[PDB]
């Protein structure tokens, strides 16, 4: 398949995911730069440039969203899986082979925070995910490095 | 006498010299005193002892640690003996013989107890030389005197303890208190509430240990209380508490209870109190918050309160309490929609730009549940029901109804009269519940409400006063009877009121033309003693339908059902107003003086017949007053003969009621048949459906009142057609099927008061 | 509560009770009569009789209410067919006498 | 030492003389050797025996047939002892004791076993002189040395057998073969593969005693081939086989297995290599037959290949493989239509005319099932359906869907992927199978197809990749609204695009006039950023209907539904473009300046003043510019007093938008009201509906714009109505009703810039 098809398909999938996030009633107006002192393993805040950090961020988000049973979270997780498998193709286009990043060991506290403050976790996660994806689009036009 | 008080409880026993019956007396080695009193066990054991055997005492140091108390159950005085000489090389199989007595209160001299007064219990020692022994003491002698004497049999050597007397109750060691939990109450104060043992008959003072232990700030605050449950003051966040409580007698001496496993309770960086609130729609609530940031308590002047992390709360509702306690007070709050699987609102407290992830829950339940219900016509059953498919905020609670009604009525004043009797109501497929009351006091005022139990509390809906006799639904009237009046032309409705209720009633009749769909008309009757009514209708005997409903007069109660419709029957009412418009024809030779005249007329139409006229008749009048009547049946054409000069004929209609009144007339007369007054006639087809007829006439002497024009097709011998024309008009329009190709004729006749003269005949259109 | 509406309620309930039973001077004497009728009616557990009895004590309570209306502290005081008949008869007797509205 | 090998396994034991403990020695009477070795059971048996008792040995012959072998299960070493003295008169209850020892592998001298080392197991002696000894031999000691000794007690007489050494492993009796299924090879080599027994751990030499029980040819070849998959070439027709393969231990000595049930398989004079093939549409196969027509065997060059007892296959498909084997290749066969009780093609191979009844089967399947899919607008589920109403070739075959997934897009190389996942699709009332995938992967390659299971095999349809993003069916547009533009005349339709998908979209819009039966016109929008479109229509106050629908611009996808139609509401658009007519019916008198002026105008129609008029206005103008115009309203008649000398009038229509812009006009002039330009006119009533009208003119000194024509009946003063044609015409016709009976006023007026001259008033027709 031509690479331009991949370039447009990435944008289509990103927009689909972000609209799915907007459909959720919880995260209707929370913003994406809100600071919570207990949830610092949620990726976000500081900008991301390199492809490797991008794939790492998506892997962490997949691991974090695995711990919720709602149907919408399941569909969004499937779309994230597809997006990761796609982004590896863009990595391979410029001969910059990437590893299959794993669920980072920095997720030690996750479960604990869950059983303490479940609701909050959910909200923040989804919100920040949406925000992060926006950045991704605005950076995919400038063709960031390997 | 011969008794050493155990002051204090702790004492150490050491045996010193004074082999089958070698007994050595043992004494307590105190700091300043040494008491050696012989027990009442052996009195005849004064036997000579060889000096050499004392060398064995060099290798056997009889040092023992003997203690005991009364347990909290006030049942067993378990006594412990420990061997100080913990020699694992050799283990002695020593047996303990205990003699204990509980003398009663005797006011006649303190006599020394004799042999056999004490009780023998074989005391059990464990593998590791520790001996626990059970002593049954009646509860009535707890404050009395108890005596102890111990005998140790080790390797054939007897060791004798002195006599010990002490009150069991003043040194009771309690059991380790249990039933303890550590939650924050609704006022920012942890409670250490333990189920202190009930078997203890005296108040207990407890030593309670805890502290403020954190990562950096560490301090110990050990305390002593006297209540069975305590409530600490001003709990701070991020400080671990290691609480551990033991008990002892509050008054006088005692022995501390068993130490329990320490309980650790750690609060997080933000503490809320109360953490969960359940409140109905339209009330006012409050909260609290304490914040710690990198081991420093944040001042209350920079704290901001959030709501679902979505919109910031306006500063107007913030209140300051102390250095580090705030207040937020919601005003007139709404219902909380279910956001996904979460059925609650989260309220945060935070400062500056960072907000912790711990939150305070807030539920809101709506309580306006509607109850409203009937009383059936037999005044027995009362049936009602309340919705629960619209209101959300539930699917998380069991529901139940309540009663309260005794005297005659309700709706006087609060309260809900907290005495209540539950009643179970079932479920139906319609989505609304229901349940039945019977037998019911018709004049007793029930007060109903719904009670909602929930995972956090209880809530009550606003009540409702209902009196059954005023909410009755009457049964619909029977024997409804509609009948068209006679000789008048009105509709008569008759009926009979239902037996129940025994109040006054108003009826509402609704009626119209019988048919598939009708635009029925409504009418009201406002009298109890009126039971039949008469109304006017436009037609006469087009079939009709009527239905009736009943209601109580004063506006109370509910409407009834619609009765079974009662249709009328068609039947004639009175005499026809108008007979037929009858015309003559002649089919015979002109030369004859006798003419066979055939009278013809249209069948009458409904409203003229008023319904139906089953018979017609002809009547005659000669110059000699020759009059007679004869039937014609349902035949609309008759014929007879005429020979006399002047003869009038009349056509009448006879039906079920009587003969017609206003009818037309016409006379035959040859002598005046020789008169003509019409000079010219013109006819012209405007089109296939319109023809114009005009005429120019001449005056005469007699009074002319009506003409008649007869036309028929000339190509084919069609039926003769005619229609009435008044003498006043001079022009007329004819509207029926016509084609100009075929040929028609016309014949206009002038008729006077006593016959018809010469006619005017035209054979073609002009 | 206003008293002028009471007598209408009395008439309505007495008419109702006489009608349903057909389907099958001084206040102290009034109350003691009604009370003994309650007892002699309690013995029969038939569905009509029990509900008639249950409708009798509303009449009795209303009678106490109307006694208190006049500031009078009223002191508290083959067989079934004839019993029902005499209940009804005493009932229209009560109706007729309360038509005149006698004193305490 | 003291051991004799068991060679062979068949040996006979005879006891000879050397009464409670009399021991007799027994030896084996071999053909060339007589070995007599004393057993190690009794050593103290050296007791004197009387010579007189030897006569008993005359009547007793101790001839024993002992056979010892290891069972196939390698669990019990079954030994059989038979008494050769078959004397039915006396049955001795002799007891047999078998002393068996299995010494372990010892490398320190071959020591003789001592007393008590031998294990004793009682043998199960039977009534018919057969004793069964069951020795439990562990599998680990099979390769070791087994020592046996036999003791027989018969009537108090003891017979001792010599010690014998044997290895149980070498002497194994196998089991008869199992799973002997007769399946001829695809080359007709008649595979006779039988499953080897699992209890035998070594290959077996199989004595295949296969027979040929034909009508004339009989064969009894006993092949000893050890191969389980037997291959017998040159199969002959009518050759039933009764193979009696039993097997034997190939590696080492053994015994032929016991005879099992015969495997009788009858070849009914017609043999094909497996005719049990399943085929698809367009596939090609080949068959071969051998036929028996009495013992000559029909040669392959004389085959009479038929199906359905007829249609001999031409000698073009024929190929000769062997003398009796011929290829009849079938190419791209069509669907085998069912008939009678047949679901195949009855293939027939025969000779000349005498053709047998046995047939073959040709199974052909129309595997082409076209599967379709569709993705929900919310992009959550994917519904896929398929029909099987064309499977009516070999129905009752089970159908199951299989799907396979790939990470991103599916490749263009066609290949059915080796692995698959089943999916159960539920049956629907429309004859289709429908099933749903949820959740969905949007851009992943779903390759899905249908497997068919038939009693002959399994088959696959060609795969069809589906990408769940290329088959999305978008939602209909929301909030569709259409409105008529003001001051322009266009119709503007506006709509909002759906939420999903997020690619570009095109739009189709259809519009028409409302009604029970609607007319449609279609328009297209390709640009994605437009949300409103304006288009022109002729009608200007019709009730309009507009609908829209979407699709992806790239071409992939489906068309959406049609939204709810958006009706329009008629409202004012522009000011009226043309004013209305007006005319003089003035009833004033000649000498009066203030004359009763009356003006008539017909209400303006729909399609000129833009479909609405509510208020009128009657403009007036004097020589002094008197502009009192007032408001006629809904009224259509007017009267004015004629105050001044020279007057001008004008009628205007005012709608909600505003007042009239273009208008009629008329002027008044007393003086030239006395001029005449017309000197004759002719009125010919050809028919009552149309009347022919002419006039003549004069050289007028002013300019003539048009004519005004009026008509009325004098006799009854009929309605006044008129017409306003120009001056260009000469012989204009009128088209309305007339009657020659009465007499009509005709009124022809010329029109000039200050008014009208003398009326050309006429009374009768010309
Ligand atoms: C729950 O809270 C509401 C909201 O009112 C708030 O709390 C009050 C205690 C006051 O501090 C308010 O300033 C504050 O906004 C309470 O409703 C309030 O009730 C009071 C007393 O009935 C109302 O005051 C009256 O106002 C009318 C004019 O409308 C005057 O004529 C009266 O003389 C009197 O001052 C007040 O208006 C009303 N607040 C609102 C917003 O309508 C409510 O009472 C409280 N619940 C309970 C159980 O106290
Ligand atoms: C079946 O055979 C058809 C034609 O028959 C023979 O096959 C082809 C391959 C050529 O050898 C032709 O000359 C022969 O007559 C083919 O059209 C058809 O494709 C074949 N089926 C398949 C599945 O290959
Ligand atoms: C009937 C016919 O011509 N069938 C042909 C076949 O001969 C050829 O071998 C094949 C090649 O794909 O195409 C098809
Ligand atoms: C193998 C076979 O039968 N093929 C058939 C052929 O015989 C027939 O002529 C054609 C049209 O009907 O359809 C195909
Ligand atoms: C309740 O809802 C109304 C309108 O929906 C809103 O104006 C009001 O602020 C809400 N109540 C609170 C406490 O926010
Ligand atoms: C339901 O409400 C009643 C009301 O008192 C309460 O006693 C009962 O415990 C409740 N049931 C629960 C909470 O399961
Ligand atoms: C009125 O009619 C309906 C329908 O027949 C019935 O269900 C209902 O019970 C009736 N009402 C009463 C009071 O019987
Ligand atoms: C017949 O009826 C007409 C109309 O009412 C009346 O004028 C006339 O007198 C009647 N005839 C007789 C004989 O009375
Ligand atoms: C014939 O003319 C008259 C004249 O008004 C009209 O009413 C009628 O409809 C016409 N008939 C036909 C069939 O056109
Ligand atoms: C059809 O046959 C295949 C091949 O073994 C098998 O996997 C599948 O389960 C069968 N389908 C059935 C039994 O429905
Ligand atoms: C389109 O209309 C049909 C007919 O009502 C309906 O069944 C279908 O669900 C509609 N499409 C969508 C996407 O709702
Ligand atoms: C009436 O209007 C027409 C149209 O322009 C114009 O030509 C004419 O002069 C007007 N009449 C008067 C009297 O102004
Ligand atoms: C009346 O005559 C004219 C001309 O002779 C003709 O065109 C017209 O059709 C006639 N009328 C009818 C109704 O035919």
């Amino acid at each position: 398949v031509p690479i331009q098809k991949v370039q447009d398909d990435t944008k289509t999938l990103i927009k689909t995911i972000v609209t799915r996030i907007n459909d959720i009633s919880h995260t209707q107006s929370v913003s994406s730069k809100q600071k919570v002192t207990g949830l610092d393993f949620i990726p976000g805040l500081h900008p991301i440039l390199t492809l490797s950090k991008m794939d790492q961020t998506l892997a962490v988000y997949q691991q974090i969203l695995t711990s919720m049973p709602s149907r919408n979270v399941i569909q969004i997780s499937n779309d994230l899986e597809n997006l990761r498998d796609l982004l590896h193709v863009l990595a391979f286009s410029k001969s910059c082979h990437l590893p299959w990043a794993s669920g980072l060991e920095t997720l030690d506290s996750l479960g604990g925070v869950l059983e303490a403050s479940g609701y909050s976790t959910e909200v923040v996660a989804l919100s920040r995910l949406q925000g992060s994806l926006q950045d991704m689009l605005w950076q995919l036009d400038l063709s960031p490095g390997c | 006498n011969l008794s050493y008080p155990i002051t204090p409880w702790r004492f150490k026993l050491s045996c010193m010299p004074p082999l089958s019956k070698t007994t050595f007396h043992c004494c307590f080695r105190s700091e300043q005193d040494r008491n050696c009193s012989l027990c009442a066990d052996n009195i005849e054991g004064k036997t000579f002892v060889s000096t050499v055997n004392s060398l064995v005492f060099q290798q056997i140091d009889a040092n023992w640690n003997i203690q005991c108390w009364l347990k909290g159950d006030l049942k067993l005085f378990i006594c412990y003996v420990e061997s100080l000489f913990k020699n694992l090389f050799r283990n002695y199989n020593y047996k303990v013989h205990l003699l204990y007595v509980l003398p009663e209160v005797l006011e006649d001299s303190p006599l020394v107890p004799q042999k056999g007064s004490f009780q023998m219990v074989h005391c059990n020692c464990s593998v590791h030389e520790c001996c626990e022994c059970l002593v049954p003491v009646p509860t009535a002698k707890l404050n009395d005197t108890l005596l102890m004497c111990l005998k140790i049999t080790s390797g054939g050597v007897i060791f004798q303890s002195p006599l010990m007397s002490v009150q069991p109750i003043n040194m009771v060691k309690p059991d380790p208190p249990l039933g303890l939990h550590m939650e924050i109450t609704d006022d920012g104060n942890l409670k250490i509430s333990w189920s202190s043992p009930p078997l203890v008959p005296f108040p207990l003072q407890y030593q309670v240990k805890y502290s403020e232990n954190s990562t950096t700030v560490i301090r110990e605050a050990d305390k002593i209380v006297s209540a069975t449950s305590l409530l600490v003051d001003s709990i701070l966040p991020g400080s671990s508490y290691e609480v551990q409580v033991r008990g002892k007698r509050l008054d006088g001496p005692g022995i501390w209870s068993d130490w329990s496993t320490p309980r650790v309770f750690t609060t997080q960086d933000v503490i809320y109190f109360p953490p969960k609130i359940l409140t109905s729609v339209g009330s006012n609530v409050s909260f609290h918050c304490i914040y710690k940031k990198e081991n420093k308590i944040v001042p209350s002047k920079e704290i901001v309160w959030w709501m679902n992390l979505a919109e910031k709360i306006p500063q107007s509702q913030y209140d300051v309490v102390s250095d580090h306690v705030s207040k937020v007070t919601f005003f007139n709050l709404n219902e909380t929609k279910p956001r996904g699987k979460f059925t609650y609102d989260a309220v945060y407290c935070c400062n500056e730009h960072e907000c912790h992830h711990r939150y305070a829950e807030l539920y809101v339940i709506d309580v306006n549940i509607n109850i409203s219900c009937e009383t059936d016509g037999y005044l027995t059953k009362m049936t009602c029901r309340w919705s629960t498919s619209t209101i959300q905020s539930l699917a998380e609670s069991t529901l139940q109804l309540r009663y309260h009604r005794s005297s005659l009525y309700c709706s006087d004043i609060p309260s809900i009269h907290p005495i209540s009797e539950p009643k179970d109501c079932y479920l139906q497929s319609d989505g609304f519940y229901e349940c039945i009351f019977q037998p019911i006091f018709l004049l007793s005022g029930y007060t109903m409400w719904i009670r909602i139990n929930h995972s956090l509390g209880s809530l009550d809906s606003p009540p409702t006063c209902v009196l059954p006799d005023s909410v009755v639904k009457p049964l619909p009237p029977s024997s409804v009877k509609a009948e068209i009046t006679i000789n008048i032309g009105l509709l008569k409705i008759s009926w009979e009121k239902p037996v129940f209720p025994e109040n006054n009633l108003q009826f509402q009749i609704r009626y119209g033309l019988s048919g598939k769909e009708v635009q029925w008309k409504m009418y009201e009757v406002y009298d109890a003693k009126s039971k039949s009514v008469s109304l006017p209708v436009p037609d006469l005997c087009a079939v009709y339908a009527v239905q009736v409903r009943c209601k109580r007069l004063d506006g109370l109660g509910y409407w009834s059902n619609w009765s079974n419709p009662a249709y009328t029957v068609v039947m004639d009412i009175k005499v026809p107003m108008r007979g037929p418009e009858f015309w003559r024809i002649i089919n015979g030779d002109t030369m004859k003086k006798e003419k066979n005249v055939t009278l013809l007329w249209k069948p009458l139409m409904k409203n003229d017949s008023l319904c139906s006229v089953q018979r017609y008749v002809i009547n005659h009048h000669t110059s000699c007053n020759g009059t007679w009547s004869e039937d014609v049946g349902n035949h609309t054409k008759f014929t007879f003969l005429w020979t006399e000069q002047a003869h009038t004929v009349t056509v009448l209609a006879i039906n079920s009621i009587g003969a017609s009144v206003a009818n037309f007339n016409l006379t035959f007369s040859w002598p005046m048949s020789k008169v003509n007054i019409v000079q010219s006639l013109s006819a012209y087809p405007l089109n296939s459906s319109c023809v114009i007829v005009s005429w120019i006439l001449s005056p005469s002497d007699y009074k002319l009142m009506y003409f008649i024009i007869e036309w028929k097709n000339l190509n084919e011998d069609g039926e003769i057609k005619w229609l009435r024309i008044s003498s006043s008009v001079k022009k007329y329009y004819i509207h029926d099927h016509f084609i100009p190709i075929e040929k028609y004729q016309f014949s206009l006749y002038p008729i006077f008061m006593e016959g018809v003269g010469k006619p005017k005949i035209i054979n073609s259109f002009t």
